[PDB]
This record gives structure tokens, sequence and C-alpha cells, in this order.
């Protein structure tokens, strides 16, 4: 095959390859900056959830 | 971390019913029919404002 074959295949394996390259990185210092602050939707740890609660008025006024 | 706030001594006086417990109970269930709208409000107020220091009155 002539080189167009060759030349415009080997951008899209560049371009591909590059893409993932580079979203690797990010992946990486995306997944450093949830660990540490947090504020991200995986990396959460379980928390005691409120409904377990009770409001019901007790035996004792002070609570 | 902040103050503690309770009324000063003059604040907490009156004079207690001074009888015993076996009087109390005695004349308890007729003491629950008439006093209970001051012992509703009372009571009410303690587990409202949960601090004796705001329902002292």
């Amino acid at each position: 095959d002539g080189p167009e074959k060759n030349y415009e295949k080997t951008m899209a394996i560049l371009q591909i390859e590059a893409e993932k390259a580079e979203l690797r990185l990010k992946e990486l210092e995306v997944r450093r900056l949830m660990r540490a602050r947090g504020d991200g939707p995986w990396y959460q740890y379980p928390t005691i959830d409120k409904a377990l609660i009770d409001h019901s008025p007790k035996t004792t006024p002070d609570n | 971390p902040g103050i503690v706030e309770l009324p000063t001594l003059e604040d907490l006086k009156v004079q207690e019913v001074k009888v015993s417990s076996s009087v109390l109970k005695a004349a308890a269930h007729h003491y629950g029919a008439q006093c209970d709208k001051p012992n509703k409000e009372f009571m009410l107020c303690r587990w409202e404002e949960k601090d004796p220091r705001r329902c002292l009155e």
C-alpha cells in the first residue's frame, strides 16, 4: 500500500495514544485531589445515617 | 469557649411545698386534676426550651 495508508493510520495511532496518555495523567492527579480534599463523588467513606436517630420525646427533659 | 449563664440567687427564690412524700401521693390524683395548667405549661417549656435556666419562671 502507498504512503497515505500508513501516514493517516499512524496519525490515528498517535492521536489516540496521546489522548490516552493525557487522560491517564489527569486521572492520577484527579484521584490524588479527591483523596486529599474529599469533595468528590468517589473516595467517600461511610458515615452514620441520621434516620437512625430518634426525635421522640424521652423520659428526661434535657436531651 | 464561652460563658455559663445562670440566673442569680434572688431569681431562684420561692417557698417550696414542704409536705412529705405520703401527703403528696395521697393528694396527687386531685392535685393532677386541679393544677394541671401550670404543670402542663411548665413541662412543655422544659421539653421545648430544653434548658431550665430559660424556664425558671
